[PDB]
């Protein structure tokens, strides 16, 4: 059965030979295999998805339905119109008959199927969810020790159900998440990499989305397991599980409250020196999001000696990561008290700020100049003016906010010539 | 974007 043309599969499956339609379907699967450029299109235009369909539903011919759910596997993991070819032959309530399947091997082609099917996109996901996908899925976790169950099997079954918590406009319907989140908390304890790397996925994706949402899943007590994930050693670990407590300080100061009751500001000295750059701009992002929060919270992050850390990464680092950090530097000066605001200039937050005033994008500019008119307006308090603009202008930075006197952006121009009117005059 | 896997 080794490659065929799709014509010899189109006469053995119109054969009406059971046997000679298995061997067909077999050689379909086959090509549909390949590294290198499998005939997707060639097989759909062949007609030939309505007869894999039916062949799921052969239980007396199960080697059939095996092949022919690899086969429509394969196909719907290609372009949203091939998995539309796939769902527009009937293919999900056939699937979703393949999960109560007694061969293991049968009914994981069944979950990897419908995980395509949902991963498409929210509409096919909801559809699969209305077919009724859900309970059978979550009945084949019903164990005591998700570790008596085979390795792949599982994987295959997190991977599936972190799609169907996959994608917004709309977010996944509201009693399916309540449905699946017991078993995903469980996942998220489960010791094998994979799977604790797709149920943080899964957990991140709940997790993006309105306080309500982020509500759901901080009451399920996930919160302490993210922050373990937090400090895994694997990178695909750590990518979701800082997106979800990124995603999670976005909520409510009492929601981000629990990241921080949680340990995860402790790991933040790694995070904000990961040689990854993504995971520098993620833990960047995230800390902009916590002093953005309550004075206590701030205090937080000054008790866990991270604002030299903040420091570190405007000094240096990808200039996407530096944008966050001035983010984080505005949000910190805009809600912090007086002794924070001077702690932060103590720790040397002038110099790196003044220098990013050379930066080629006019909203860091505008973070950065909102910061120093916060710093200003502690330093007013503190009848300190003058020593800041001391200190602003010996690193060169009176001479770049001059210049953005005469910058392009009109709240650029407006907002540098206040400062050196009011304190530079 | 779409998250869906071929198998080999």
């Amino acid at each position: 059965t080794v490659n065929w043309s799709v014509e010899d599969i189109v006469k053995g499956i119109n054969s009406n030979n059971l046997e000679s339609q298995l061997q067909a379907t077999q050689a379909a699967r086959k090509l549909l295999s390949r590294e290198k450029q499998p005939p997707i299109d060639n097989i759909i235009r062949a007609g030939l998805i309505p007869k894999f369909v039916s062949f799921l539903g052969k239980t007396d011919c199960s080697p059939i339905q095996f092949e022919s759910a690899w086969a429509l596997t394969n196909i719907a993991s290609g372009t949203s119109e091939q998995t539309k070819a796939v769902v527009d032959g009937g293919a999900i309530p056939a699937f979703i008959s393949l999960l109560a399947s007694p061969h293991a091997h049968i009914s994981e082609q069944a979950v990897w199927a419908l995980g395509n099917i949902a991963g498409d996109g929210s509409a096919f996901r909801d559809l699969v969810i209305k077919h009724g996908a859900i309970d059978p899925l979550l009945a084949l976790l019903a164990v005591p020790d998700l570790s008596t169950l085979a390795c792949g099997y599982l994987r295959n079954l997190t991977w599936t159900l972190s799609n169907l918590c996959r994608n917004k406009n709309p977010a996944p319907p509201l009693d399916a998440v309540e449905q699946i989140l017991p078993t995903l908390v469980r996942l998220l304890h489960h010791n094998d990499p994979e799977v604790l790397a797709d149920s943080c996925w899964a957990i991140s994706y709940l997790t993006d989305g309105p306080n309500e949402r982020i509500e759901m899943v901080v009451k399920k007590g996930v919160v302490p397991q993210l922050v373990k994930l937090l400090g895994a050693t694997e990178l695909p670990i750590v990518t979701p599980a800082l997106r979800a407590i990124g995603n999670i300080v976005t909520g409510t100061d009492e929601q981000t409250q629990k990241v921080i009751d949680a340990g995860a500001l402790a790991v933040f000295p790694s995070l904000l020196t990961n040689p990854k750059t993504n995971i520098q701009k993620e833990a960047t992002w995230t800390m902009s999001n916590i002093t953005a929060g309550r004075q206590d919270q701030i205090q937080q992050v000054v008790n866990h000696g991270l604002v030299p850390f903040l420091v570190g990464v405007l000094s240096k680092a990808d200039f996407k990561t530096q944008k966050e950090a001035a983010w984080a530097i505005t949000n910190y000066t805009s809600g912090g008290t007086v002794e924070q605001i001077v702690y932060l200039v103590h720790c040397g937050i002038i110099e790196p700020l003044m220098n990013l005033l050379s930066a080629k994008d006019t909203k860091i500019i505008q973070v950065i100049l909102d910061a120093i008119s916060n710093i200003f307006q502690a330093a007013e308090k503190l009848g300190e003016t003058e020593k800041l603009s001391i200190m602003i202008e010996e690193c060169g930075g009176l001479d770049k906010i001059e210049a953005l006197q005469r910058h392009e952006n009109e709240s650029v121009y407006k907002a540098s010539l206040n400062l050196i009117e009011k304190y530079f005059s | 974007p779409r998250r869906v896997r071929r198998r080999v």
